[PDB]
């Protein structure tokens, strides 16, 4: 893959940051936040 | 003609404003 | 049906065969055949052990369309208390599994509920319509005329 | 304390889970004239002794149909089980039956609850409830 | 937990008490009927929903009803 | 111990509809009640409580089904004769199609009437019947005819026994209790004594005008079946061994009869059907061997077994008391007989499937595609239907006959006891099987449409080859000589071996195993391990579960308890049992497509008279059968061509019912998608305006029932299914040539 | 008697069964002695064997399958696939301890508290990572190994 | 070391396997069997 | 001739029975 626009080095950066770091932190988040026993 | 890196670099950072307003908006309604 | 209707029409307005829907529009073989059948023939060569073109993302959504449709079909025709008990078997050979014992849920797994088997069913029954026809219609012009 | 043999079993895989030392477990106690075979509601059957049985069981429910089975299928009708819930702290709880008598027969000293002075269809309008956290059924 | 409701047409058969696999219901003494007894439902915590007691009863429009509300492990019929 | 007019025979309770069911005779008020009558007519079970008249209105009602079978077989015996080209097809077998169907012009219908050779007119038959009928030594119609005549001779026989044993002299309940006699008198009774006849028929009449019709003999100049038997001399003039006549049978010499009875193996290079000679020794020998085993059990005279002391003899370490207590289940409950009759008898009908087409036993069956086909396909759903029958009777058996108070620790007690660790591991071998087939074909149709061949699961790419599967058909072509040393043949072509290619075209083949056949084999594997965790968890779990403790007592057919304890709608053994016909459905619908892409792509075809053979898909199964998009595209796609071009020719009728398959399955859906409250309020709707006009019925419209529902939903979807993959199989290989 | 199946733990009312898979003498021994139930041990020696045996064959699938796996990359690829997953499978346990254990913490075993089972998923992470790198360095050098196990430069 | 005879990856994996491996593990058993002061 | 690779590892998986027999009889003669 390449890419003659400007800053091609950001789709390289920020598909793997959209398609895992991005989801992989809000279901973290998501997974700690609805199990959290803390007052209802 | 084509853009350039530094409008790219400009967007995002510009980009970076509403991002902040969602997470306060969201949180504000959150409540 | 309306845009199975609006699609035939206007292949044959656009490629200049209006008769080919004058004469067999008025029969259902004619809509199975001339329209159904005959306009996947690009689509579903998207890719092949041939090769690839540029419609091979289309038949890769057609087919995955039709993975969906049918997975709604579980949801809509089996119902809930049967996946209930089998769902009581699996929480059995869990509790009784050793070095997975350590692992427990937090929350306890049920079935989904009666109205969220029918609602899942026919989100996915949707998506699976709407994706299949999409794809259908998008690969079937772009190759004719695009 | 909870009195009564444990009815001879081979053990099954439908028995007690996590839950029952977790949460709650339910047992039933019934005298039995003499050793015959019940089924077991969790799949199979056991023996149930002469004298005292003390069964622990997941839910009430398997109790309760168990008792049914107990005052149905057979011909010396075993009208006499008790069924209790035990918690993990070792506290036990009588349920079942309740007061005593069977609920399908009145007895005084039963106070009505769950009951409506007005009749199904003069339950008021949702609408008239708005923004109050009760259904028409709970006013 | 679900709500299990008596209304005044009761007649007082005990069919839903009979019907009710869960001991939730019971009869108490009442006026309202030749019968002279209305079904009560003290033990709604272990309901479980199965709307048995509304097949049994004979009234039409029944006396009783039952309305599927918060849910339970007792509630959902969980053994685990 | 036979009872003496039981039952009297009036016709006044034939007018009174509901007279087997107590609810029911009270008369209509809903229609529910009409739904109820055909719902409940063979329940014998729950109509009477006693054993004895369940077993008289069963053994009638077997006379009756007898009855029923004669009449169809004598039907297709006299449509062979009268309306059929059976003269015409056997002079000249390859340049007719057999056709047996005559259809009146009217409307437009007789374009049906096709070209089927010799100036005939009519419906191409793909049943085989004529291959059969040839392998039989049928000459004429008159015989046919003949043969028709005595089948509605024993239709009637049927019926007067069925009535006979019904209403005057009917059996006892230790008559049908005595299990004993009745395995030695249905093992050497039936079975041997019928397949020992079959031999003799063989040998006797088949094989002559077979042999004769095979050397190039005229079917007018071999005389009649019965002057071979007026005298003795023709045999010796064509088997040789028939000179020193039964001698050598008693004298232990029986390699003087290695003339007609042999072992040759593989097929008849003329017509392409098995060796008559070996299906003769065959059923001789499988005649003597039904003949020992039908010897095994005490009947009258105190020398045998008894089954119910070899089944206590059989316990263990692992098992408790072992087999104690089955001889009652199995001599009390009709049930469960059934059950496992069912399961035995769909498997032997599958089995039948798959070994028919290896060894086609018919001259010319093999080379017509569209029997073989047909044949496959008919076979394999009739054994699927019995199969989830069983699954259903077993279930019905658990419901209703199982006693808990006498079966104590023995085999079934254990399975009751250890249900969920069997439903458990069944349940992990499925999504494991699902996953390591199915995600494999989505693998490689994502790695095509991604333009990486190279990454596929595939034979010219990343390779799962059946070794084990090749390594057997290995031993299968080294057996006839080494491990079979008298055998002259392998047992089947299809194992290895050289191509029969009678006429232009392809009879077997070595069907050679790669990557699509491992991952379709998975597949078959996957969605029969579905089937049977849906039918089996059904079964084990008829009685109770952690959600419903007391489902025996509301029964095996029932739609619910409510919908609580998070709902429990599709609970019993019957809901199991309807979506185990779903599951099946789709397991069979694989199999049979996979059978005729794999026959179309590496058996059938044309063969050059050098020696090569052109493929009827040229071989396209090895690279497209590993994809979801190749089997949509080469296999649907392609071969649906015939069945929707086939309008305004005669097979447009395959056309009309790819349609209407179609419809009922879409049809389906209503049922299946929907239920019964939307459908009882819109009844009260059109209720409402039936009593403005003073149209009300007397019987008051209800919505169908939710059990009926599902069970109109899958028989709906399983009807237009089938009719639809009938038709689109059928316009496609009468168009294979 | 004779019977190898028996009641678990004595009381055939609990939904388990005391068979030759589930409570044999070698089950109990081995399993008992397995990282995560073998006495004494702290929770990030637990971790660290697990991790260590984890990391060591998750290695393998993406070496020999994956999709650098006909380039000069083979390893790097296997070992970077390896590397990735044991970086979710961590995160995925120090979740679960995070949400498991909030309230009160347990008397009984070590591992199952926060405390534990965080020394548990730190164990994990280490030998996870470490096991993948022992594997990829031994499969790298894998013409040394061979040398070695060949005697060839001795 | 090499080998003409069939499956000569197996002495280059069991000569370790036999030498190392199940030594290690025998007398590492052995050693935790003998001074386990369970009951006598 | 030689054997084969197959022979090797057939041979192999037929010794893990007397492996697993002689653990059931060292098991059973040391209680
Ligand atoms: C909502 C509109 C929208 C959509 C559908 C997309 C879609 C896409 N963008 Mg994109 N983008 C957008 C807005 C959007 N963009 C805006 C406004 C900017 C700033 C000017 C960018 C800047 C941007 C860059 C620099 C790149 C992409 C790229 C991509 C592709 C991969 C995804 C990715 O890495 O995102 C990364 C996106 C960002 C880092 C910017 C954040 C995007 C906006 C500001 C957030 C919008 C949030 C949304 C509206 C909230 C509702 C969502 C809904 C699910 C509830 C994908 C086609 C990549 C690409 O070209 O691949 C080939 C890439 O490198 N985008
Ligand atoms: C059970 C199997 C079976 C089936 C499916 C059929 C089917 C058919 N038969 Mg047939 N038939 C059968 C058994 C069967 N028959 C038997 C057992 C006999 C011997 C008594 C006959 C004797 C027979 C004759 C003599 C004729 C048919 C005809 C027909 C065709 C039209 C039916 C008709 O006239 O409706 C009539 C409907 C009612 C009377 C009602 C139809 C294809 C006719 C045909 O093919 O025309 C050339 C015709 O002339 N049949
Ligand atoms: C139920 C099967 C059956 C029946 C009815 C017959 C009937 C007959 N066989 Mg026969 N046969 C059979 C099975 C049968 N066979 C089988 C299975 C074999 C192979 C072992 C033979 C081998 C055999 C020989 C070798 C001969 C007969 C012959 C005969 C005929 C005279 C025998 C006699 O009266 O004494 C008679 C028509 C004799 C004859 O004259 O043939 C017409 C004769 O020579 N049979
Ligand atoms: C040896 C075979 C055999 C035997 C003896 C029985 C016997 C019995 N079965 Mg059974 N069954 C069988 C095979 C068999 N079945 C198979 C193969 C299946 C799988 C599909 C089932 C599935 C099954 C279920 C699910 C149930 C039974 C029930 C019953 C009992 C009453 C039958 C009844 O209601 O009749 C009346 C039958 C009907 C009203 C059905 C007629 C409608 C069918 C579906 C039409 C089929 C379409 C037709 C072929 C083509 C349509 C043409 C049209 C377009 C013109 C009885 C004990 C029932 C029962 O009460 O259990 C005790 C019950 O609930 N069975
Ligand atoms: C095409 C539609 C479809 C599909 C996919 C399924 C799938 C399944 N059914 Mg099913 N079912 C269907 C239609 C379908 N059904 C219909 C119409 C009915 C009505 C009668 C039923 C009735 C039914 C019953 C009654 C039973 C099943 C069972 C099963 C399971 C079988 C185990 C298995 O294969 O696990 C493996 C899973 C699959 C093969 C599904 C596809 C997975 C893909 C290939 C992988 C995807 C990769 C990844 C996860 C994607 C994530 C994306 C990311 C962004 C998050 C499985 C979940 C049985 C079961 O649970 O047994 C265990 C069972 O008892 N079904
Ligand atoms: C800016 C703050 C920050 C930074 C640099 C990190 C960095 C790291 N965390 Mg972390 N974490 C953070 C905040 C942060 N965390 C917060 C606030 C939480 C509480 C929810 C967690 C909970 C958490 C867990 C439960 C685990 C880590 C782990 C890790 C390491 C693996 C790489 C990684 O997660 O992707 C790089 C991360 C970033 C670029 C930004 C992360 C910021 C968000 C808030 C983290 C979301 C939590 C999420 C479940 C963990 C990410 C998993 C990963 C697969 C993406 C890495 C050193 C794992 C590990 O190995 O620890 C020993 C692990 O098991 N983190
Ligand atoms: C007891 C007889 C015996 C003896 C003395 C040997 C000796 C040897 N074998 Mg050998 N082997 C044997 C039986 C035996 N084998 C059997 C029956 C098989 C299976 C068919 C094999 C399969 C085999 C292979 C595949 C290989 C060897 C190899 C070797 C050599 C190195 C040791 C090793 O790696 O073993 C490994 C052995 C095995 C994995 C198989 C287990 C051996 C048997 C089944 C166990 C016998 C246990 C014993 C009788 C118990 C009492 C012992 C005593 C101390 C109390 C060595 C010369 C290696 C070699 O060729 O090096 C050049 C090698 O690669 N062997
Ligand atoms: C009978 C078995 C046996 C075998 C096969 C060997 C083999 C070897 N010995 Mg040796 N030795 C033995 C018995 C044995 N010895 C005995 C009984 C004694 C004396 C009492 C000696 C004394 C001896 C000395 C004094 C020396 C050797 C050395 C060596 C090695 C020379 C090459 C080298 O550098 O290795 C390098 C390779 C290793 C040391 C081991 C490699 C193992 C792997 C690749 C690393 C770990 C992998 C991974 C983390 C674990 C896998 C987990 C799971 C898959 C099992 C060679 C591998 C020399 C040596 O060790 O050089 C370093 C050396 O100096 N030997
Ligand atoms: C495809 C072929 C190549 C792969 C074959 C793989 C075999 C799979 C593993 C072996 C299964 C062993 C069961 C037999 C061994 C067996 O019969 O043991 C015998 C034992 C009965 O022992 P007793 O001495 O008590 O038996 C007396 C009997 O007469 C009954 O009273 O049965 C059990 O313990 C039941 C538990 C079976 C638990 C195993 C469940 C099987 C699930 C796997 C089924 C897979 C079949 C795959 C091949 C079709
Ligand atoms: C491939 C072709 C299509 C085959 C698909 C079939 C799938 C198998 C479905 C079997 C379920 C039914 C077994 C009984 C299970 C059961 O009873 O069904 C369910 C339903 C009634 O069940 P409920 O639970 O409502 O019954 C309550 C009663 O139990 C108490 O009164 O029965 C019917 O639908 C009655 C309608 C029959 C319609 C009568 C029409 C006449 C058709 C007769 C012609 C038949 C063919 C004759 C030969 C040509
Ligand atoms: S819904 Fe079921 S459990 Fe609840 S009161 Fe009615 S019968 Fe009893
Ligand atoms: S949806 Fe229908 S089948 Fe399911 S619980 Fe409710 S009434 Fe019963
Ligand atoms: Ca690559
Ligand atoms: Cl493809």
């Amino acid at each position: 893959m390449d890419g003659s626009y400007a800053a091609s080095y950001l789709p390289w950066i920020l598909i793997p940051m959209v398609g895992w770091l991005f989801p992989a932190v809000t279901m973290g988040l998501l997974f700690i936040h609805i199990e959290s026993e803390g007052e209802g | 003609m084509a853009l350039s890196d530094t409008q790219i670099l400009a967007a995002l950072v510009v980009a970076l404003l509403p991002a902040f307003l969602a997470f306060r908006l969201s949180t504000e309604l959150y409540k | 049906w309306l845009t199975f209707y609006w699609h035939w029409k206007h292949l044959g307005v656009w490629s200049g065969n209006v008769a080919q829907f004058n004469e067999n529009s008025t029969y259902l073989m004619g809509w199975f055949r001339d329209y159904l059948w005959a306009n996947s023939a690009q689509l579903i060569n998207g890719y092949n052990p041939y090769g690839v073109n540029n419609l091979s993302v289309w038949a890769w959504m057609f087919l995955f369309g039709h993975l969906v449709w049918a997975t709604g079909f579980m949801f809509l025709i089996s119902w809930r208390g049967y996946w209930q008990e089998l769902i009581e078997t699996i929480v059995w050979a869990h509790e009784r599994t050793p070095l997975a014992n350590l692992v427990r849920w937090k929350d306890k797994p049920v079935a989904l509920s009666i109205v969220q088997a029918r609602l899942v069913g026919l989100a996915h029954f949707t998506v699976g319509y709407v994706l299949t026809y999409a794809a259908f219609l998008i690969a079937s012009t772009a190759g004719k005329f695009g | 304390e909870l009195s009564g043999q444990p009815p001879k079993f081979g053990g099954s895989t439908g028995g007690l889970l996590s839950k029952a030392n977790r949460e709650e477990k339910y047992a039933i106690t019934w005298t039995s004239a003499s050793e015959q075979v019940f089924e077991m509601p969790t799949g199979g059957a056991a023996i149930m002794n002469e004298g005292e049985n003390l069964l622990y069981l997941a839910r009430k429910e398997q109790c309760l149909a168990l008792g049914t089975q107990l005052r149905t299928k057979f011909k010396p009708k075993i009208q006499d089980y008790k069924i209790y819930r035990v918690y993990p702290s070792g506290e036990v709880q009588y349920l079942h039956p309740a007061d005593g008598v069977f609920p399908e027969k009145v007895n005084e000293g039963r106070e009505a609850q769950g009951t409506k002075t007005r009749r199904i269809g003069q339950n008021p309008e949702p609408v008239t409830i708005k923004f109050s956290g009760k259904a028409p059924y709970e006013v | 937990s679900h709500s299990v409701k008596i209304y005044d047409t009761c007649i007082g058969c005990t069919q839903c008490v009979r019907a009710c696999p869960l001991d939730v219901l019971e009869m108490v003494p009442w006026d309202g009927c030749k019968a002279a007894q209305i079904a009560s439902s003290p033990r709604t915590e272990d309901c479980v929903g199965c709307k048995r007691c509304e097949t049994a009863c004979p009234t039409d429009f029944l006396s009783i009803r039952v309305y599927l509300g918060a849910e339970t492990t007792r509630s959902m019929g969980l053994a685990y | 111990s036979v009872d003496n007019n039981p039952v009297p025979t009036s016709f006044e309770k034939w007018g009174k509809p509901g007279h087997f069911d107590r609810t029911l005779a009270r008369g209509p008020k809903t229609t529910t009640w009409i739904w109820n009558l055909h719902a409940n007519a063979h329940d014998f079970d729950s109509q009477t409580s006693d054993l004895e008249d369940v077993s008289r209105k069963i053994f009638s009602a077997h006379f009756g089904h007898l009855a029923v079978v004669f009449v169809w077989l004598s039907g297709m015996y006299f449509h062979g004769a009268k309306f059929s080209n059976y003269e015409g097809w056997l002079a000249d077998p390859t340049h007719i199609k057999p056709s047996a169907q005559v259809v009146w012009p009217i409307v437009g219908q007789g374009i049906l009437n096709g070209d089927v050779g010799g100036g005939f007119h009519g419906i191409q038959i793909t049943s085989g019947l004529f291959y059969l009928w040839r392998a039989s030594g049928f000459t004429d119609s008159y015989q046919l005819y003949c043969t028709a005549i005595g089948g509605l001779v024993m239709a009637a026989l049927m019926l007067f026994a069925g009535w006979f044993h019904y209403h005057v002299k009917a059996p006892k309940l230790e008559w049908f209790q005595n299990v004993e006699s009745m395995m030695n008198h249905h093992l050497a009774g039936l079975l041997g004594l019928g397949s020992l006849g079959w031999a003799g028929h063989q040998i006797h009449v088949s094989m002559p005008i077979n042999k004769l019709l095979d050397a190039g003999v005229a079917p007018k100049d071999i005389p009649l079946p019965h002057e071979f038997i007026l005298e003795p001399s023709k045999m010796a003039e064509l088997y040789p061994s028939f000179a020193q006549g039964l001698t050598p049978f008693f004298t232990l010499n029986w390699g003087v009869y290695s003339d007609f009875l042999t072992f040759k193996g593989g097929l008849n290079p003329v017509t392409g059907g098995l060796w008559l000679s070996d299906t003769a020794h065959h059923h001789l020998a499988i005649a003597v061997l039904f003949i020992i085993a039908g010897h095994m059990y005490r009947t009258n005279w105190g020398i045998g077994h008894s089954m119910k002391e070899i089944l206590e003899a059989h316990k263990g370490p692992f098992t408790g008391e072992g087999h104690k207590g089955l001889y009652e289940i199995l001599t009390t409950s009709w049930h469960a007989q059934l059950a496992i009759n069912l399961a035995l008898l769909g498997s032997l009908t599958i089995i039948v499937a798959q070994h028919m087409y290896a060894m086609p036993p018919y001259p010319y069956q093999a080379i017509d595609y569209a029997t073989q086909l047909s044949l496959f396909t008919h076979h394999m759903w009739i054994g699927g239907f019995l199969i989830v029958g069983a699954g259903a009777h077993g279930a019905i058996f658990m419901v209703r006959d199982y006693d808990p108070a006498k079966n104590v620790n023995n085999l079934l007690d254990r399975m009751l006891r250890h249900r969920d660790a069997i439903i458990s591991h069944l349940n992990w071998v499925c999504i494991f099987l699902g996953f390591h087939s199915f995600g494999l074909y989505i693998h490689n149709d994502t790695m095509r449409a991604l333009g990486r061949p190279q990454d596929m699961f595939s034979d010219t790419a990343i390779q799962l080859q059946p070794i084990f599967a090749q390594w057997v058909q290995h031993l299968h072509t080294l057996a006839p000589g080494a491990t079979a040393p008298n055998a002259l043949a392998t047992a089947s072509y299809a194992f290895g071996g050289e191509t029969i290619a009678v006429a232009g075209k392809v009879a077997m083949m070595p069907i050679t195993l790669g990557t699509a056949d491992f991952m379709v084999h998975h597949i078959h594997a996957f969605t029969i391990h579905v089937t049977a965790l849906i039918l089996l968890k059904g079964v084990l779990y008829a009685r109770s579960s952690r959600l419903v403790p007391d489902k025996a007592n509301l029964g095996f057919r029932f739609p619910c308890d409510g919908p609580g304890r998070g709902g429990t709608c599709q609970v019993s053994g019957w809901d199991h049992v309807f979506l185990g016909l779903f599951w099946m459905y789709n397991s069979l619908s694989i199999v049979i497509f996979h059978f005729s892409w794999k026959m179309q792509s590496d058996v059938w075809g044309t063969v050059s008279p050098d020696g090569s053979v052109t493929h009827v898909t040229l071989g396209n199964f090895a690279q497209s059968a590993i994809t979801i998009n190749g089997w949509l595209r080469d296999f649907l796609w392609a071969q649906a061509a015939n069945v929707i071009n086939s309008y305004g020719s005669a097979l447009s009728a395959y056309g009309i019912m790819f349609l209407a398959g179609h419809f009922v399955f879409a049809f389906s859906l209503m049922f299946l998608f929907s239920g019964r409250g939307y459908w009882q309020e819109l009844i009260e709707s059109i209720v409402w305006a039936h009593n403005k006009l003073n149209v009300a019925p007397a019987i008051q419209p209800r919505a169908l029932s939710i059990i009926q529902g599902r069970a109109v939903g899958v028989a709906h979807y399983l009807l237009g299914g089938i009719v639809t993959t009938w038709a689109f199989f059928l316009a496609r290989s009468l168009s294979i040539g | 008697s004779n019977q190898v199946v028996q009641a678990y733990n004595g009381d055939p009312f609990v939904g388990h069964l005391s068979t030759p898979i589930s409570d044999s003498a070698f089950t109990r021994t081995f399993i008992g002695n397995l990282p995560a139930y073998r006495k004494g041990l702290s929770p990030i020696l637990r971790g660290l064997e697990v991790g260590m045996a984890h990391g060591y064959f998750l290695i393998g699938p993406w070496t020999l399958l994956g999709p650098l796996r006909d380039s000069e990359y083979q390893y790097i690829g296997g070992l970077i696939g390896a590397l990735a997953l044991i970086l979710v499978a961590t995160a995925a346990l120090s979740s679960y301890g995070l949400v498991t254990f909030q309230g009160e913490q347990g008397s009984g075993d070590t591992l199952q508290t926060a405390d534990g089972w965080s020394q548990f998923a730190a164990g994990f992470f280490v030998g996870g990572m470490g096991g993948a790198f022992v594997a990829y360095f031994l499969l790298e050098n894998l013409s040394v190994v061979d040398g070695i196990f060949r005697g060839l430069f001795n």
